[PDB]
């Protein structure tokens, strides 16, 4: 059966990823250098989003002001690979694909990344399921430099709840799709260790990660 | 720099 | 169920500190491949997906198995070898951060929510049917034991462990520390075989190379 | 490339 607050809680979340915005005159602003630099601007920006989406989720702002910051630096890398998959699958987004492609990637970082895409874009997600695992992927506890690890775990357990009847009730015909989701978690693992590299084995026009970036991922 | 910058 | 427990258990069942580590390591992969083997339908694969499944999975699988093992011991791991590594030998030898984890993210945890025997086999046999393995010949099928997997555990949970909804789910989230985990120790492990630090035996090597 | 696993893996 649904949950014992049921929609309550969900409804309150989902208006984080309402507030989930992109207003623009299709975006105005070719060149790996461009690809680049137009990248940088989306990623500094879904930063900005992110954080706001955090401070909304329940019991966030309240738990230790140093290990706060952790969290964030530790999951953003997850969370922009999600929010990558949700707008690289879509119709209404197909050209992204090619600024990512030109943008001086390592070859090596390109086959992998689009075939999680892939992955991500065969199991059927919905706002809740992008919400409720982004969410999940945050309030992670074994992430580097933190003490406060039992509290952490407990703003998690009801969530894993919510999305479990979440996934029985929108998708009951392939029935193991809630842990399917899961095993997603453990393959966003291989990109947030590779990424400092990515980074560094990135072809530039002589620039740097905008402060917020250089700051967020260090050096 | 900007770690406390973003919880005001 | 066609991915039957009792067959996975079964498979449980029948099997310088750096220097034992990987001393042991080597000992292990051996039995891993016989552990695999026991696995329904594993061994029904290709060839060449089994060896990509266990190139893959190797490191994660082993250390899931030292892990459970050693939640009896206090501050430190019980080696397939016999010998203890505890975390001080671990930090005088330059490799206390990656123990740390290793005691906390995952033997502490088994320990606190007492996996047992049963739960270990069917998280590495999750572990051993990855179907985002690069080079796979048939990913579709990896995908569709490990959904096997996924369902008879989930069966075994409610069943066995009835007071607990939040069980099945907790589970499943020891697998992103291990994979982090176990990427951390492949780091080291190619950093001690390119500076010869520390002897690597002939199977260990194996799995090291591309 | 891998003849110790691909041998074990036989049985
Ligand atoms: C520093 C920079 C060079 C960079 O280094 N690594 C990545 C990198 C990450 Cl970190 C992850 C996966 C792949 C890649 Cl290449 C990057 C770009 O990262 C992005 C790129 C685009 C988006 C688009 C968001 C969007 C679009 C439309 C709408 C909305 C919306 O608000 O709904 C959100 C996001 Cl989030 C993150
Ligand atoms: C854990 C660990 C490491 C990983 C090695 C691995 C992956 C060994 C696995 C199996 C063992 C040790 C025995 C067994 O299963 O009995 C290294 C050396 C990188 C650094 C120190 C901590």
């Amino acid at each position: 059966e649904l949950t014992p607050d049921q929609q309550t809680l969900l409804h309150f979340i989902m208006d984080s990823y309402n507030k989930q915005r992109m207003p623009q005159e299709i975006t105005n602003k070719f060149s790996a250098e461009e690809n680049f630099l137009i990248l940088t601007e989306m990623a500094t920006n879904h930063v900005q989003v992110l954080v706001e989406f955090t401070k909304k989720l329940p019991g966030f702002q309240t738990l230790d002001h140093e290990d706060q910051i952790a969290l964030l630096k530790g999951s953003a890398v997850e969370a922009m690979f999600l929010r990558s998959a949700e707008i690289f699958n879509k119709k209404l987004s197909d050209l992204l694909e090619e600024r990512i492609r030109n943008s001086g990637i390592s070859d090596e970082y390109i086959t992998p990344m689009f075939s999680f895409y892939k992955s991500i874009g065969e199991l059927k997600m919905t706002q809740e399921e992008y919400a409720l695992l982004t969410a999940i992927v945050i309030l992670s506890p074994d992430r580097q430099y933190i003490k406060d690890r039992e509290a952490v775990e407990k703003l998690q357990e009801p969530l894993l709840d919510v999305l479990q009847k979440l996934c029985k009730i929108h998708q009951p015909e392939n029935p193991q799709h809630f842990a399917e989701l899961l095993g997603r978690l453990t393959e966003l693992r291989t990109f947030n260790h590779h990424h400092a590299e990515m980074l560094m084995s990135w072809r530039v026009n002589d620039h740097k990660f905008t402060p917020l970036l250089e700051e967020i991922w260090d050096v | 720099k900007i770690l406390h910058r973003l919880l005001q | 169920e066609d991915m039957p427990v009792e067959r996975i258990l079964e498979a449980e069942l029948a099997v310088d500190p750096v220097t034992n580590i990987c001393q042991a390591a080597d000992k292990q992969l051996f039995t891993l491949v016989e552990w695999a083997k026991r696995i329904p339908h594993f061994s029904e694969l290709p060839l060449d997906d089994q060896v990509i499944l266990l190139r893959a999975g190797w490191n994660e699988l082993l250390i899931a198995s030292f892990s459970h093992r050693s939640i009896a011991v206090k501050d430190g791991i019980l080696l397939a070898t016999g010998l203890h590594v505890h975390r001080n030998s671990a930090h005088s030898a330059g490799v206390g951060a990656i123990f740390d984890r290793v005691l906390t993210e995952l033997v502490s945890k088994m320990r606190d929510m007492q996996m047992d025997k049963t739960e270990l086999g069917c998280l590495r046999a999750i572990v051993l049917f990855n179907p985002d393995s690069k080079g796979l010949s048939n990913p579709a099928e990896v995908e569709a034991l490990r959904e096997k997997v996924y369902a008879s555990l989930e069966a075994y949970c409610k069943h066995k462990y009835p007071e607990q909804p939040g069980r099945f789910a907790k589970l499943l989230l020891r697998l992103p520390a291990l994979r982090s985990i176990g990427l951390k120790c492949l780091e080291h492990l190619f950093f001690f075989k390119l500076i010869g630090d520390t002897p690597i035996d002939t199977f260990l090597m194996e799995m090291l190379e591309a």
